[PDB]
């Protein structure tokens, strides 16, 4: 009877994973999941080896499919997106940016202190560059600050180029580079452990974080005015709902048959 | 106590093994690269009461002798190693073997295990491993950190593209192993097989030469279980199970009657 | 030759309710039949005491 | 009278305990912050008729001995303290722990009980109390009558908003307690727990530091019961229950037969 319950457990896990994907059809930066199953074959020294009925179906791993999601256009300079491979670096505490998590949604804004933060008031991290210098001076990530006054002159517009550099223009007609958004990549994206709010953290199965600039090396570009929706396909998810129910029903029939066998002997 | 009690006991055991095999097939109806199994039935030895062919008078032999069977058993659980359908996926690291062949991985004890499941991934070092227990793939395929995309050729050559460099760099070469009798493999779980005596020697080569199958990138091989056949066989095995219990029920009632009478 | 450890998995009992119940059928019947012999011997000894 | 009668009696009681535990999970299928329970079976002692490994002669010891079991019993009822799903509600006085932790309430006797149920309310004095019997939450969180909107932070900082006054006015700080072994907690009813010897010392701290969970306002934690698992297990336990009744029924018939023959 446990083999049938293994099928029911495997099928219900498939339903729960698909239902999770459908629920997050509108969350920004969501990466869908796929339930992977494996076989069970246990034998001992005293077990016959010629006939080997399986032990059922085992859950192998709930994958974290990381393909690029479709982009929405909001015409908002504070909404960002990574076109390619990479995640944004976001720290919950401004003082300590080492305790940071990886995210894919770029819905940012300015706090009351003019720090570019997420919806959860978590500070975005970036590289510190001199106003006159070019490339990154010190590679250590720091929270991104866009001053209201620089000189003086009051902030007028903020825009991001393909290199991720945040540029703020002021009343005095002075364009000052205030930094560039840091991009993080890992050798294994599916090894990242999932936190809340469409955010990940580094693990040992995912390797170490790779800090780099946008449009440099293996990293992608940064586009402002765009957001990335969920990377799920509604038709595929709805169909997977169909196939998973007809596998819970088939397995439940096997569970029903096994019970009726035991009832048959109990009436002798 | 009664000969029919033991014969029907073997009948119940045989159908339980058959139903257990069918129930396992239904459980793995979504397992990638799973091969369905069917039970093989055979009759046990026959007790020799009257010898067929015995010389019952000169020039006259017993046309049919009194030979009572001992029941039946499931002698083998034969794996049906036919190809499954292809699932089109967007992942760049899940592969399919189009035709005969098996992916080879390194088991923790040091031996090489052979699998049909193509759901692969990477570890922290970039080595191509499985998406389950993370077994390394033989031969090791290390994806460099400078790669922007991964392409797996039909011939198994794994190449990646590096920024600012045309003519994508080859980072590995996959090899797949075929068996003369893949049904003789020992399933050790986790979608893995081990070679046995009846399986034959593992013959290795490039995936696409010497009769080996091709490697299909971004494609998965579905299980070959036919739920329609599994459910119908489930009903038939249940009927044979219940009619064997009727013999036991009849034998039990006979013994109860005799004890009260004799 | 040692077995492997499988996390998030349990080893169910290996008892076969089909075999145990049929064995119960055999055990009950053989138990009753051996009681028939003792009852038969009991009647035999009663007959001898009354006759002899 | 018969060894099988007592062994199967322990089997019947073990399954009755198992079904009672299963029925409890189904009854609390909509209770907020309820952790399902699982019965743990283990066999009783074995009578030592023949010692396994004892000497049958020199250079020959008994390979297997005659050891009769005494039945089985449910030795523990373990709470599966896994996190449940989060329900979004419009109420502002019901909170949830996202992660490890337990809310603290003051019992009538003066002790502190730990609850995963976050459905709170106010009494006439405005103190934040549970929505059931009304046990105040430790430490006291009294809402002033001038409040127009109540917000509870992720770090447990409770604050209100006042008309004609910018910046939320802080009114209190929530603290939650964790345990090394929450399965050792004593269920005392009313969605309340108590610390025990096997639970471990209570460790209190800010909700969000030192591994504690975070307070989610306007969100409730559903029960982790899976009716699919409970119903399937209840069918299995029912079959095992009828297995031990067949043994008792057969034993009774044997004693009836002996009472008439012997």
């Amino acid at each position: 009877s446990y083999v049938s319950l293994s099928g029911l457990s495997a099928a219900q896990l498939d339903l729960n994973t698909t239902s999770n994907n459908i629920a997050n059809a509108n969350t920004y930066g969501f990466k869908e999941s796929r339930a992977e199953f494996a076989d069970v074959y246990s034998n001992s020294l005293f077990t016959n080896a010629k006939t080997t009925p399986g032990g059922g179906a085992q859950a192998s791993q709930v994958a974290q499919q990381f393909h690029e999601g479709s982009s929405i256009y909001t015409n908002n300079p504070m909404d960002l997106r990574v076109s390619g491979t990479g995640f944004f670096a976001v720290a919950k505490e401004r003082l300590t940016p080492q305790q940071n998590e990886l995210t894919r949604n770029g819905a940012f804004h300015l706090n009351k202190e003019n720090y570019m933060v997420t919806a959860n008031d978590e500070f975005l991290l970036g590289y510190q560059v001199d106003p006159s210098s070019g490339e990154v001076s010190s590679y250590e990530p720091q929270p991104i600050n866009i001053p209201a006054e620089f000189g003086t002159g009051f902030l007028t517009k903020v825009d991001f180029d393909e290199n991720g550099s945040v540029m703020g223009t002021y009343s005095n007609g002075e364009n000052v580079t205030l930094g560039r958004v840091a991009l993080v990549r890992v050798p294994n994206e599916q090894g990242l452990d999932k936190k809340g709010g469409t955010q990940w953290d580094s693990t040992q199965f995912s390797g170490d974080k790779i800090w780099g600039e946008s449009n440099k090396g293996s990293f992608g570009t940064i586009n402002n005015g765009m957001l990335e929706q969920s990377n799920i396909d509604m038709t595929q998810e709805l169909v997977d709902l169909i196939s998973a129910q007809r596998n819970f029903q088939a397995n439940s029939r096997s569970l029903e048959v096994h019970n009726q066998l035991q009832q048959n002997i109990l009436q002798i | 106590m009664h000969p029919a009690l033991w014969v029907s006991k073997t009948g119940l055991d045989a159908q339980q093994t058959n139903i257990a095999t069918i129930s396992n097939n239904l459980a793995n109806a979504s397992t990638v690269g799973y091969k369905k199994s069917r039970a093989v039935f055979e009759d046990l030895f026959y007790q020799n009461i009257n010898q067929p062919g015995g010389q019952s008078s000169q020039n006259t032999e017993l046309p049919s002798g009194l030979m009572l069977g001992a029941g039946s058993k499931v002698v083998a659980t034969q794996k049906v190693h036919t190809h499954g359908n292809a699932q089109t996926t967007t992942n760049a690291l899940d592969m399919m073997v189009e035709g005969d062949g098996f992916f080879q991985v390194t088991l923790p004890d040091g031996n090489i295990g052979y699998t049909r499941n193509g759901q692969f991934t990477l570890n922290g070092e970039g080595t191509l491993v499985t998406s389950g227990s993370g077994y390394p793939v033989e031969p090791e395929i290390v994806i460099p950190e400078d790669a922007i995309s991964i392409t797996v050729g039909t011939d198994g050559e794994v190449s990646v593209r590096v920024r600012g460099q045309q003519d994508n760099q080859v980072v590995g070469q996959l090899t797949i192993t075929d068996f003369v009798n893949p049904g003789g493999l020992e399933p050790i779980g986790q979608n893995l097989y081990l070679p046995t005596g009846a399986s034959g020697d593992p013959q290795e080569g490039v995936p696409g030469l010497d009769g080996l199958g091709e490697i299909r990138q971004s494609m998965l091989e579905a299980s070959n279980v036919n739920v329609t056949e599994e459910l119908v066989n489930m009903i038939e095995a249940q009927r044979v199970y219940e009619m064997n219990s009727k013999v036991i029920s009849s034998v039990d009632k006979m013994m109860s009657f005799v004890n009260q009478q004799l």
